[PDB]
């Protein structure tokens, strides 16, 4: 687009996704890094 | 050239390739590869040495608990009693308002999963001597709820499943906790922020010093004992839902308090602007963007009645500037269903302004128009840095 | 004031590529004036002959609905190497300016799809042609070198 | 219903099948035959007699031209010259500025094709009683530039590939014409109206007395000799391109000066209508259709400084009429990026109204909208007949 | 006439056909051809000389470089140390700001991959008499920095692998530099216009005068010595990426410096018109084009407060010429969130223009208007020539 | 999840499957049926009696003709000449102005036809008791233009082909029609309403008394005979156009007479209604809509110069309904390129209103505003009965 009508897509949303494609392939193990509970996060609160 | 006068065929459109299948499927692509038919390879000394897999992950320990054991405690005394679910806990000191948390890789995969069953492993390492001698009960109390959690010993604990051991020699064993549920699987312990469906788990484990330690007068009263759980061979998950846990590469977190004001979502950031609508644009108005009617819009703050509110920023850095960063502003209605943002040279003639309009007088009127901020004072236009927050000045009238 | 006939634009059809184009000083075609020519032309620098074809896949602006039919005229000679480039039309004058009739074409709907798929068929009396920058020289020679000369217009 | 779980194909729509291809290449349509795979059937007695072929055409002769040749010819006179090309005209005397010319088939199908190659054919019929004799060369001279196209004579001519001819029995013969080109095609000689590409024949044919005829008393000096061309066996086209030629249909032509004036294409027809924009409607100006801002718009026309213009109609006849016919008109900027025309009773309200615009007053201006034509004036509100030439009348101011 | 009851295939459209691959893969188009399934042939007197390959291109030298070796040079003295990598240099003595270089051609088509790896070859060529006898290493040292690049001399080379030659009788030989490193592969040294993400050669050539040279007095003591790069049996390349190089054909640029000022992209060429939102199209105003609200846009520019500024074209030749070109020009928010572009007479009224509005005055107050100018005199309204350069002239206000 | 690199395929969309098509064609649907591949099924009982086919019908005589033959008639008298054409008639006495005709089966059929070729057939019944005794020819003369449709009697027809038939013991027989054309087929009578286009029949049937009736005394000097077509065994047609017929189910026909004015198609039914662009909504006008501009247009009505006109509906039911029905109105143009409708409280207002505008006189003029019939008479604001006819109401100005 050009700058003229370049505005229109101005503050439009771009959600992007993904996934490993077959062939990807891990390797060596390692444990995990501590973990944060989710449900245990806090309300927006009123 | 025959013409194919044959029925066309006459399908359904659809824009997108599934996103949740995953198995016996080709999934097309526009391959960026330069081949047509070529495949990343793996060279025999880059060979994959893991084969990812539930539960090539779930047999493997993690230290989950680290108890003590004096010689002192008495024989009908409580080690611990944690629950019989992978999602068993390790709090640790984060002084973080979103404390960390370590976890047995058997309770992290599964967390990805909605449901779960099959036998878990706990493997115990009494850290002792030799001649230390001492025994304990590690019994397994089906369905306890938590009310009932408490009232334990180790004498009811016997009533159900149990097993006592005999540190002498050997000075570690490993305890392999039963599923025991009216439900063929079993929920997850908690799911993504939402704290209703996240039901406990079926059953807890105990564990009770059968008999004080005896430690020789040469070697500690204490012994250290830990605790290693692990993915039982029997242990299985199935659906796949949120995971209830986030990694700690990112502790942040952004409370949703309303008490802070700022501009509506996809209207930042905006700059002090004009508009042919507003004071045919002789006079500043926030603009999420340049081209006509991207008018910034603004929430609707609710002044109790004979009173007048103005906008402030917290921080004037984030301002829009014009000639000047605008860090005071008049939200008032656009007259076309949205509130537009006005900035001011300053919180009184925000404040005048609002003496004005929350005094019930129109933005046409000359006592706004004077206090409305000449185009000319546009200058470089700059917009406010992304969606700064807005101090709501509320003032009586 | 185009009329329906009128080729919108035209260009040369040939793998050296087209003469690079910055662009303006006030305009610069960044993409050239810093992503320097490209691959194709970089290998057609190594050899001084080509025969066969070529594709294209010309993109059209999407906000258009309008019809676009494309003209291929292998007739046209190129001539020099200036104006090997794209040019656009104006004034009638001669069926240059125009569509025509014999020349193979095709039309994409803009509406259904805003980018055609052209092939361009090696159609010279020549043995093969050219494939450094090109002077000139004989006349004849001038044939010898763009497969021919699209041409594109809006109805 | 099981469902249909798998991955879905995953095309590229096009709007339209190929156009330029036509052989082996199945052509889906829309038949609007009834019967599903119908198709045209030629009766035995309406049988394809002709097999429509590039050869079966180009093997035929068509005259092409008419040598006198008198006895008193010299051996050196030259009778013709025609290039060695199939496109040899034959100009007729068309009065029309586009003058018509007979063509040989294989000219007209060779017009067709970008590029061509092989032998020809001429065949002579020397018209003539056995009585008569002479000789006569024929030949072929590769290669011949214009400049080189003079300094002929037979000959030079001998110097390259001739033929010789006896004319006393047999009064008629064909000669041969042989391909000979540096290029194993050849382009065409013309091309679509556009003169550069258009190369000439690779080389030229020619025709000499080589022995001045000998007629006996009793019969006449002249003797007609007619030349027939024909494709060779050899002879074939290949690129099919804009065919350089016109069918006598319709000899008719139309040449795009640029003196006359008239409304923007795709403006016509325009009628005498109103426009809000327009003094309110209150005045008539051309539209080109009926839904609002259909105005008809208005190439600027160039007037030099200290003049003005208005357009008047070369034909009451293709104005659009109102209540009156609209010959005279004044073209002004509608202030939105073009020129709408004005329509005007007559050449001097058009005339004053240029003295007003060009004099720099607008069309706001009292001078202009008391000579506007008010919508009253619309009538029946006729087109004008298609797209009319308007005189432009300048004048000084 | 069966229905055909059957569900619908059910697929997911795309607008285009992958680019980036061209291997195993059907290509479907619409050809300009006329056979459905003609395809490009080559006449055996036509055949295709050249197997395009990437060896096969690289499999060929081409001269790198110059050493002078004169007589008197020290044994330990050096001749040159250019780099293991297929990327070496030679500059041209182009007075452009852009240099242009040779390269050999495996260095070329090196230049279009990300990476690369195995083996060089540097043919020697000592063009030198027999009489002539020296003796010379080229060494080669893996892994060095460029800080490690100097301290260097034939004898720490020595510690490295290297090459001992003996000039007497042949007068030249091949080198045949190894690929080592820790990388399978090596990055490029350079890459589009951009300087990260250019990695350095891996490691360096040397060659020093290990026996100085001793001619005979009866011949020259200088000899020319020249050095031809060529891949390797052993080279190789994979990835392909923007070529780091430009052709010499077009060897020009245009540096963005932002001191010139012009109008937005998109909005040229523009040309004086008249706008109805603009002083109802009573006054100039620049479009980009004809239809309705195409003003052309314009940067804003940052003037200083205090102070004023107006456009002056640094070209009056690509000026947009009205009744006169329009060198002078003030740009001023549309009020609409942008900024149009003013023609004026003068740098003067310009001014006032500029004394006007940073003056804070409006453009509807008659001070501006006056300044306006009127749409007479738009004339032709020729546009402006592409995107001309707009002085920038500042004053105090 | 292999991805699938390959190309996709590259086709056509249509929005329609083929109408005209109905035969070795799959035609897919949506079935409201429920099974996938359910079909109508015909019970045993109710199984199809009837092969609908051309020839099935064709092969049915009907009645088409009832000739009365006295006694009294000469020898060369004749008794009918329909045409040798399917399209044979028979008027019924329908006092409609379209009048009812009944048609042989094969004509009926026939019409369907743009072609149809084969013999005909009439069986001839002659009602008549044995002793009446007779003899007639009915001959056939090919090629008939009408103006040689009369010169007829039965001896020239005698010169053409022809039958003899004597009445004495069998009262009945069948003559069969020949077919002779120049043309294979032969085109249809008729055709949809549309004259040209209509070749009539080839030929033309005659039957003349060739012997006079001579009856007993005691029985009838009259003798009815009757005529009953049929379509030949050789009978045939082709190719399927538009019937040339219509049912007796509805015959209703509707005049397109221009004399009766009314709203433009699309625009009824029309209500009293307000619109802010007229009078800003203050009087009322008639809208074909509610949605804004949905305003009803109206054909210009051609009033000649000096003269005014104001329409008044024929119909005060149809008119639609504000505070009163609205049997008056004036059109006159909308100012946006159109023709509005304007109610009226009478004719006369509309009359003094025709005064002013055809007087010249604006719709912004008081004298036009004081005859707009104001916003508030809307009332219900009922619409017009379709698109009701519009008396003109002309009166001289």
């Amino acid at each position: 687009a050009t700058s003229d009508d370049i505005a229109s897509i101005v503050n439009k949303p771009v959600t992007i996704y993904y996934s490993i494609g077959d062939g990807m392939q891990f390797s060596q193990w390692v444990g995990y890094q501590p973990m944060m509970i989710l449900d245990q996060l806090p309300a927006p609160v009123v | 050239n025959p013409s194919y006068q044959q029925s066309p065929r006459h399908f359904v459109p659809t824009g997108m390739h599934s996103l949740a299948l995953g198995t016996n499927l080709v999934e097309p692509l526009h391959a960026l590869r330069l081949d047509a038919a070529g495949t990343t390879q793996h060279p025999v000394g880059c060979a994959p040495d893991e084969d990812m897999t539930v539960s090539s992950i779930a047999s493997r320990y993690g230290l989950i608990r680290r108890v003590q054991w004096k010689k002192d405690h008495a024989k009908g005394s409580l080690l611990l009693q944690l629950d019989a679910d992978p999602f068993v806990e390790q709090r640790i000191e984060g002084t973080n308002p979103i404390s960390l948390y370590w976890f047995a890789p058997v309770g992290v995969v599964s967390s990805m999963f909605m449901q779960w069953r099959g036998s878990l492993e706990y493997r115990f390492d009494i850290i002792a001597s030799q001649f230390h001698t001492g025994r304990l009960i590690v019994g397994y109390v089906p369905g306890l709820t938590a009310s009932l959690q408490l009232q334990m010993d180790y004498m009811k604990l016997k009533s159900s499943s149990y097993v006592v051991f005999d540190l002498q020699e050997s000075n570690s064993f490993t305890f392999e906790v039963p599923y025991v549920s009216y439900r063929p699987w079993w929920v997850r312990k908690y799911g993504g922020n939402y704290l209703p469906s996240s039901t406990d788990a079926p059953s807890t484990l105990f564990m009770y010093v059968q008999v004080p330690l005896i430690p020789m007068e040469a070697v500690s009263d204490t012994i250290d004992i830990n605790v290693y759980v692990r993915g039982g061979s029997s242990f299985e998950v199935c659906v796949p839902v949120q995971p209830s846990l986030g990694l700690n590469w990112n502790t942040d977190f952004i409370l949703r308090n309303d008490e802070e004001y700022r501009a509506k979502t996809g209207y930042a950031p905006y700059y002090a602007g004009v508009w042919h609508s507003f004071n045919n644009s002789n006079s500043l108005v926030f603009r999420w963007g340049s081209a006509s009617d991207q008018i910034a819009q603004w929430p609707t703050i609710s002044v109790p009645r004979g009173e007048l509110a103005f906008l402030r920023i917290k921080d004037g850095k984030q301002a829009a500037v014009g000639t000047q960063p605008w860090r005071t502003m008049v939200v008032w209605p656009s007259g076309h269903g949205y509130n537009i943002g006005i900035p001011t040279y300053n919180a009184e003639r925000a404040r005048q302004l609002a003496q004005h309009l929350y005094g019930g007088g129109s933005l046409t009127d000359e006592k706004a128009k004077q206090l409305f901020v000449p185009a000319n004072q546009q200058g470089p236009g700059k917009v406010s840095n992304g969606n700064p927050v807005w101090e709501v000045m509320r003032a009586p009238l | 004031d185009k009329d329906i006939d009128h080729c919108m634009f035209t260009f040369p059809c040939l793998p050296q590529g087209l003469a690079l184009d910055i662009g303006s000083a006030g305009s610069p075609h960044e993409i050239f004036n810093r992503c320097r020519d490209g691959i194709i032309p970089l290998i057609a620098s190594g050899y001084r002959f080509y025969r066969g074809d070529l594709r294209y896949k010309i993109v059209f602006p999407s906000n258009v609905n309008s019809n676009i039919w494309v003209q291929h005229r292998p007739d046209r000679r190129l001539e020099g190497w200036s104006a090997a480039k794209i040019v656009n039309c104006d004034a009638v004058s001669t069926g240059q300016g125009v569509y025509n009739h014999g020349y193979a074409s095709h039309i994409q709907i803009t509406r259904v799809n805003n980018v055609i798929e052209l092939e361009v068929p090696f159609y010279n009396a020549t043995c093969y042609n050219y494939l450094q920058a090109f002077n000139a020289s004989s006349a004849a020679s001038s044939y010898a070198v763009s497969l021919g000369e699209i041409s594109v217009g809006f109805q």
